[PDB]
Order: C-alpha cells, then structure tokens, then sequence
C-alpha cells in the first residue's frame, strides 16, 4: 500500500524579456500592455529564443545533478485556451535540456534520495479572470520562460512532498534565476498521487492534484487525497484516472473530470527553432557559474565550523541569509553567537515583520558589531530586546 | 477504410471545429480517402533513416535577454471584436453541454 | 497603362532617365488595374492613395537627383498571405475578412527601404491550400493566357497580375509549389529561393518547414533583381540563413557550356501529359544546343513527394491555423455561447471546405497511435527525398524537367476533386521537401496555354539557376506575347 506520487514543479526564470518574444518579463497593473504581435500570436510572427533562459535553465539542472543534453530542441504542446494565444505552448518533449537528476532529503526517519527525471523549458500562460458568466483575458504573463521539473515518482507521503519542494525551492532559489515563492507564482505546484496495495502490481485510482497553492498546501491535499483513496481502495472503490481541484477553505480535494484517455497534446518538433547544440566550453561557462549549494554548503557548517544539525538546515534555507551569516562570521561574530542569532531573533524578526529584503536592511558589517558588544564590551542579552530591531530596520551601529 | 463516425468527432474536437452529422458521414469518407492517399508513403523503405525535422543545418540561435517596450494596449485590443476593460471578453460557462 | 508591359529593369532605368515620373507610372499601374483586373480578377485589397502618395514623395527625390533603392519607384503587387502594416491581409479567408496588421513583415521592409511601390494586395487559396486559386473567398482570378482556365495555386493572383501586365513584379510564396506551378501555368517566370534565403516573418504560416517567399516577374533578370531585395538573415526569423552573399545577377548573362544538368527519369514519368513533355524535351535540346550536358538520373523517392508533403503540410496546419479563434483578431462567430461554440463556430464558419480537410487530415495525422504511422513516416520519407537530391548534386550542377505535369486545366475542372487537384503538386514538392530553390520559366504553350521548364539548384545556388535560365531564355520566352495577353 505504497503511496506513490510525483511532482510537476514550474519555475518562473526572472529575466528581463520573455523566453520567445522581447517583450519584458515584469509588466506593471495596466493589461495588455506588456505585449507584442508575438505574445499576441499574430498571424505570421516567429519565436525568438532567449539566449539567458537557456543559460538559467542549464544551470538550474546542473544544481539539480542532471545529465546536460547535447542537443536539444523545443517542440509544440498544442492546447486551445484563452490565455494560450498560439494554442500550442512552445515547450520540450524528447531532449528535455536536463534528465536523470536528484536531491537528497531528509524525512522522518534519515536521508532519502529523490530522483528528478527531468527539467524543460517552457513559456507561460496569459491569465484568465473569471468575471460575470464570462471571462478577461490579459497577455501581459504570456510568454514569461518558465522551466519544467518533474520528480520521479519516488517520494512516498505527504510529508516527503513538502520536504522535496522545500529543498528542490532552496536549490533553485541559490542559483538565482528565480524567486521562487509560491505567493508570487514563481514557483508552482501539481500533485500525481496513486496507491498500490503490496504484493501485487496494480494500482488503486490515480489522481492529478491542481490548486495547490504553498508548500504547506500541497502536503494539505496530499494527505487528504492519500486518505480518501485510502477509503475507495478498501470500501468499494472504482479504479479511475482524475483530475481533482484542491479546496483550500475546505481541505478536500474536489473531483473536476475524469480522464477518458490520455491527453493528446500532438507534440512535434518546432521547425521555427533551429536545434541547440550544447558544446563542452558552454557548459563549463554556466558549470562555472554556480555556487556551493545548500547541501555541501550545511556539510561544510558540519565538521569545519562544527555547527548543529537544527542550525545547518535553517542557515542554509536561502543564499542571502548564508551568505550574511558568513559575511557576518569572518567581521569578528563568534560562530555559534551569531548561528542563533540568526536561528531565531533575527529569521523571528523577518518573519513577524515580513521584511524578507534581508539586504536593503540591517547588514553583515553592522549586525556584526552587535554582536560583539554582547561577546564581551558591554555585557549580556536583554539590552539585546530592542538594540536588535532599531538596528534592523534603521541604522548601522549599536 | 474503417474510419469511424466516433474519430471523426474526436478529431473534430482536437482542432474545435464544429462539425454536424451532415458533415461527420461526408468526412468520414473523405479522410479515408485521404489517408488512403496518405497510405502511399508505406511503400517507402525508411528502416533506419533519421526523420528530416529541419531541412537546413543551422545551429545555435539566441536572443540576447534585452527588453523591448511592448505595444500600447490601444494596438494589442484594436483587431479584437469583444473586448472589455482593457482585455479580451470570452464566454466561459463550464457545464458538459457546452463548455 | 503605358509602361505597363516594361520591365522592372527598363522601367528602372526609365525612371533614373527622368524620361517618366514615378507618379505617372503609378498612374498606369491603376488604369491597368482597372482596366485589366475586372476580367482578371487577380487583386484583392488596393492600396492607391498611399501609393499615390509614395509616388509624389518619389517625383522630389527624382527631382532632387537622389534616386535610392534597387526598385525606387517600382510598382509592386503582394501575395495577401504576406502582412502588409495597415493595409488588409485577408489569406483569401473569410476568417480574416477586415484584418490589419499592426506590424511589417520583413520582405515588405526591405521593399519599402528599397522605395518600390505598393500597388496592392493579390488573391489566392485561403491560407495557400490549393493549386487553382478558386477556393479564395473572394473571387476566382483567371489565366490571362486563357480565360476558361485557372492561373493555378496558391499564389494565382501573382502570377496572373504580372502575366496581365498590373506590375512589373510580385511575392508569392511557396509551400509545395504555390509560387512556381502558378508561374508556369501563366507563362511566367517565378522563383522559390533555398529555404533559409528569405525571412518568414510576417508570412501568415500554412507549413512552417516547407513554406517560402519568392518573386514572380515576366523575365528572369527581373526577378534575380528582386530577389536581392528580399533576401538576407533576420533577427525576427531564427530560421533565416545568414549567408551574405545576395548576389544573384552577377553570373547572369554567362555561357552554360559544361554545365553539367540532370533530368530526373521520374520527371518525365506516367503523371506528365504529352504535350509537356514534348516541350520540355525540346527543351533538354535547346540546353544541349547551348553547350549544356544534359543526362538522365534518378530520383527514385519522387513519387512519394505529394503524399509526404500532404501528410508534414496539413499537420504543420493544423497547428499554424490553430491561433486562428477570432479572440485577439479575426471572424468572431456571434451565436457562440460558450467558450467551445467559440472555437468551434468561429473556426467552422471562418474557414473554408479545404482549409477545414487540411486541418482534419492534419490533426488527425499527429493524434495519439497515428503520430508514428503517419507523421514521422512523412518526415523519415523527407530525408529520403532529399537524399536523392544530395546524391544528383555529388555529380550534376542544376536538375532539370517540368514544372507541372500538365498545362493549366479549367476552372471549375478539378475544384471538386481534391485528390486530382493534388496530383498537379507531381514536380514541385520535392524542392520543398529538400529545401532547395527552384525556378520556373515557360518553355512551350499547348493550346495557347504555357507549359513550365523548372530547374532546381543546391542550397544557395539561386545563382546558378538564374544563370541557366536566362541562357534558355535567350533561346524562348513569351516576352512578346504578355503585350498581346
Ligand atoms: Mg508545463
């Protein structure tokens, strides 16, 4: 009674224009304004291949230890939809740029590593509101790159779930080529879930899990799922392949269609591309261009720098943070001080006061001082109560 | 041969075309026609050979990633016949029916 | 309605002599039109003031001695399948009726920066798709060699405004033959330079692998002039080849003696009727009379080039004219209550008999369990083709035979016979298929109706080809006939 369940994860690549079209990627409040006969999909208009997105989605694969294609060519994903002007989306089906990679994790219990069978890239979808019995459609997002990742289905609960977007969220996010934050949709998620009771090879219904929303979310309607098809296994049930919309209010996963097949999206080759050919000397110059991630980023807070297993994890949870916890380590910051001052006190402080701009804030070379002040100068912590949050969204020095 | 009312309505709806079951019949032969037509590369011995995706052999062509102001929403609005507030007006009444 | 038999270069130079002002050329054009065109029917939308206008702003400057462009001040007639910025581009379709671009496509930019004249818009198949011109949603333009005949398709109205002398030149493009059957069933000479020689931005797509831009004109010095304004790379199109080199009139007027030229057996095979095949072996004589070597080869995969090309084409379509839901632009069905009515009532009622049998064929040919037995058949079919050229050009310089198998037949003759229709695409497709260029120049008339002689080049040889057409030219043409219609 294994829960099987995978991960389509999108990524939205922050680059200045859009992955087919020169139109920019961030457009202000004003509708159909951030467009062009591309986006638009005008009869005769051709896609323009975004020299960076290639450059961040090779990158973002390597930090996903993927095996990098040689050649690599988009295809057509054709759909009819509103917010899908061509009515095909430019995207990758054979020669996704990243196969056969993975992360390692750790779930109740140790380490477990999760592969990722691969990463393509994609461009966005327009956005549909839904106003009266009809429907607005603005192409401003139309055309954004975004970059596909699908987990392999090996995760096994709803609880890995989140522990793989967490650490899938926290790689991508060190590679800067997105923020993924799912509040801002720069980092979606979808759910594929399906039980098999042991012993034999057949799996109960599988279901498609949409509208999941925050990493919390996912685990919400994960879990739920996981239950109510634990139910139609035992009970009775009726085999099944579904799509099902995630409540939030409620919990539940609603039933919105039932799969009569597969769906044919007629993928072919996009003629209007000519293929890439991803050379040695290319993929040294994005190879290159990649920090330490966080996992041999924490392995290095370890043993040199012997620091907790709790404190690894969460300093190593963004490259900002790791960085200003480094910065702030060399100025003169006694390791663990400044750990759990960072630990708590200050990712308390983030939090409560949603100041997430951890850098146009208090910084290394000030925070570093506070800290001494408290080593030996002055004495001990509760001058500490509100040094820390004048010093934080105001000045330099204590 | 053997190309059935039911394809043709499902192919129909893979390219949303209206079609009615006037229509359905008279394409359902006319296909079959076709494909009959279509059948003759068959007798092409292509064992082995790779598929011709692109006929001339470029390689490597990339946008540098600089943005380009887009049109004004006058422009991107002035061929579409519904509109409303700035975008484009659709229907959208999901009921298995219509759709 | 006087200079409207002068050739772009004559008229050129007619111009730069000051023995004729831009403005009164243009005023010939329309008395041709008018004249003309009733009977013809070849031109969709107009464009006359703003060619009026273009013209006077060119009188200055001829005034002012500064004459600049390789066609300043020549009247130009375009495919309505090419976007033309402000003026309406309809496809021939019923589903793009009342359409204005609101950008330029890149060969009407060049022609522009070149200062040649935009006369108007010409009539076609819808979206390409046919060899006859009859299916436009407009109107049916005729063969002005015949007026019981068709100018063939999709690019009839090309070839026939030039052949009915309303301009010196006009666009075409070419998928699987519609720029070079149409010019040869009008007696003209039309050209479908390698794939990757012109832009494709701006051309509203039927097969994105297969389609082309290339001139039409009554002469083949003309038409080498016109092609070097619309050639070169383009950042808007990733496929276009960036090759320099758009020289095509350098070679021109050069001997063929030692050319070596290939006529394919399956040129002259079951499909070619006897009287084109007696012209063009008359043809293979001429050449030979010329110093040219002429030897049979083969290009055993030929028979497969309509099927192939049907199967790739309407697939390709049946994505191409998917954006085609009258949302953003377009027919916009008014009894459509749902979102699926929408697309489905726009699309059905927007686009034509053939169009929709495309599409169908198309779709159907790329869905789920066809995909391999039908799509990637095709395509695997393609290098085979294309193969067989890479093989005749490892010992032969150009590859000669007909253009079409037969003269042009009659309108209303094969406009309910698709299957028939198709069989006139015989000796065009393959140089789609291979991507190489292939021009058309008459070399015969059955019945008054002009047969068509085709030489297919390597890749970017257009030179080559415009070399050994003009030495054939020199031995036959209709150059005089135009005048007499
Ligand atoms: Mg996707």
């Amino acid at each position: 009674f294994e829960t099987v369940i995978g991960l389509e994860v999108h990524v939205e690549l922050k680059t200045d224009s859009k992955m087919f079209s020169p139109s920019p990627a961030h457009f202000g409040a004003e509708p159909n304004s951030n467009t062009n006969v591309i986006d638009l999909a005008y009869p005769g208009v051709l896609p323009v291949v975004n020299k960076r997105a290639v450059d961040w989605a090779m990158r973002a694969a390597m930090a996903l230890n993927m095996e990098i294609a040689t050649e690599s060519k988009f295809d057509r994903k054709n759909y009819f939809y509103p917010d899908n002007p061509k009515a095909y989306q430019i995207s990758q089906f054979d020669q996704p740029i990243g196969e056969n990679g993975y992360i390692d994790i750790e779930v109740d219990g140790e380490t477990k590593r999760i592969g990722i069978t691969r990463l393509h890239m994609e461009e966005d979808a327009g956005k549909s509101t839904h106003k009266g019995e009809y429907s607005l459609v603005d192409l401003n997002r139309q055309g954004t790159p975004l970059i596909e990742i699908v987990s392999e289905p090996d995760i096994r609960s709803p609880k890995e779930a989140y522990a793989y977007l967490e650490k899938l969220r926290s790689i991508i996010q060190y590679t800067g080529v997105s923020d993924v934050k799912m509040e801002e949709g720069s980092l979606r998620c979808d759910a594929n879930i399906s039980l098999r009771p042991y012993g034999q090879e057949k799996f109960g219904t599988k279901a498609e899990l949409k509208n999941l929303n925050s990493f919390n979310y996912v685990r919400k309607g994960l879990e739920y799922e996981e239950k109510r098809q634990e139910e139609e296994l035992l009970n009775g049930g009726e085999i099944g392949q579904e799509t099902r919309r995630f409540d939030e209010s409620t919990g539940k996963t609603i039933l919105m269609r039932v799969k009569e097949g597969s769906d044919d999206y007629r993928y072919f080759p996009e003629p209007d591309i000519v293929p890439l050919y991803i050379d040695d000397a290319w993929k040294e110059r994005v190879r290159q261009t990649i920090p330490e991630l966080p996992d041999e980023r924490k392995a290095k807070y370890v043993n040199e720098l012997g620091l907790p297993a709790y404190d690894a994890h969460v300093l190593t949870l963004t490259k900002e943070m790791s960085d200003f916890f480094e910065s702030t380590i060399e100025h003169g910051a006694d390791v663990k001080l400044t750990s759990n001052w960072l630990m708590g006190g200050v990712n308390e402080y983030l939090n409560k006061n949603q100041v997430e701009l951890l850098d146009t804030k208090l910084t290394p070379e000030n925070l570093a001082g506070m800290i001494k002040l408290i080593e030996d100068g002055t004495m001990s912590s509760k001058i500490a109560k509100k040094v820390f949050p004048e010093l934080a969204a105001k000045g330099g020095n204590a | 041969t053997k190309v059935t009312r039911e394809e043709v309505e499902h192919i129909a709806n893979l390219a949303r075309l209206q079609i009615s079951p006037e229509e359905t019949e008279e394409m359902a032969n006319t296909l079959e026609s076709i494909l009959d037509f279509a059948k003759q590369n068959d007798s092409a011995d292509t064992e082995g050979v790779e598929p011709t995706y692109h006929v001339l052999d470029l390689q490597n062509v990339l946008r540098e990633d600089k943005a380009i102001k887009g049109i004004p929403q006058e422009l991107a609005l002035k061929n579409a016949k519904e509109t409303e507030d700035g975008q484009f007006k659709v229907p959208t009444i999901m009921n298995e029916e219509d759709a | 309605m006087s200079i409207r038999y002068e050739s772009v270069e004559n008229l050129l130079t007619l111009i730069k002599d000051k023995k004729i002002k831009p403005s009164d050329v243009v005023k010939d054009i329309y008395d041709a039109i008018e004249e003309t065109d009733p009977t013809i029917k070849s031109f969709l939308a107009l464009d006359k003031e703003n060619a009026i206008k273009k013209a006077q702003e060119l009188d200055e400057l001829q005034a002012k001695d500064q004459m600049d462009g390789k066609l300043f001040g020549i009247p130009m007639g375009i495919k309505d399948n090419i976007i033309t910025n402000g003026l309406e581009t309809t496809c021939a379709s019923k589903m793009l009726e009342g359409f204005v671009p609101i950008y330029e496509s890149t060969v009407m930019e060049k022609l522009h920066k070149e200062n040649a004249v935009l006369i108007g818009k010409l009539n076609m198949d819808e979206f390409a798709m046919g060899g006859s011109t009859e299916t436009s949603y407009f109107k049916k333009t005729v063969n002005p060699f015949d007026h019981k005949a068709v100018p063939g398709g999709s690019s009839g109205g090309s070839a026939a405004a030039v052949a009915a002398g309303l301009v010196p030149l006009s666009l075409g493009s070419d998928t699987g033959g519609s720029i070079r059957q149409p010019a040869a069933y009008c007696g003209v000479v039309g050209m479908k330079p390698t794939y990757g020689r012109v832009s494709r931005f701006g051309l509203v797509a039927f097969a994105s692998s297969l389609d082309q831009i290339g001139p039409l004109t009554r002469n083949v010095k003309d038409n080498a002039i016109v092609l070097e304004a619309i050639s070169g790379a383009d950042v808007n199109d990733s496929t276009s080849a960036p090759v320099d080199d758009v020289d095509f009139t350098s070679e021109i007027g050069k001997d063929i003696k030692g050319l070596k030229v290939a006529l394919p057996k399956e040129y002259l095979g079951e499909g070619v009727a006897d009287d084109v095949k007696e012209a063009v072996q008359n043809a293979v004589e001429t050449l030979k009379s010329l110093g040219a070597v002429v030897e049979e080869v083969s290009l055993p995969n030929t028979k497969f080039g309509i099927p192939s090309y049907y199967v790739i084409a309407s697939s390709e379509a049946s994505s191409n004219l998917s954006r085609f839901d009258g949302i953003r632009y377009g027919y916009h069905s008014k009894e459509a209550h749902s979102l699926e009515e929408l697309y489905k009532m726009s699309r059905s009622e927007g686009f034509g008999k053939e169009v929709k049998r495309r599409i169908f064929l198309g779709t159907f040919a790329l869905s789920s369990g066809y995909y391999d037995a039908y799509y990637k058949k095709s395509q695997k079919v393609r290098t085979l083709i294309k193969n067989d050229f890479d093989k005749v050009f490892e010992n032969y310089d150009v590859v000669v035979g007909p253009t079409a198998p037969t003269t042009a037949f009659n309108l209303g003759e094969e406009i309910d016979d698709p299957l028939t229709m198709y069989a006139n695409d015989l000796l065009t497709t393959p140089v789609n298929l291979a991507g190489l260029p292939g021009i058309s120049v008459p070399c015969g008339q059955s019945n008054g109706r002009p047969i068509g002689l085709q030489f297919i080049g390597k890749p970017f040889d257009e030179k080559t080809l415009y070399r050994v057409a003009y030495q054939y030219e020199t031995q036959y043409n209709l150059h005089d006939v135009y005048e007499k219609l």
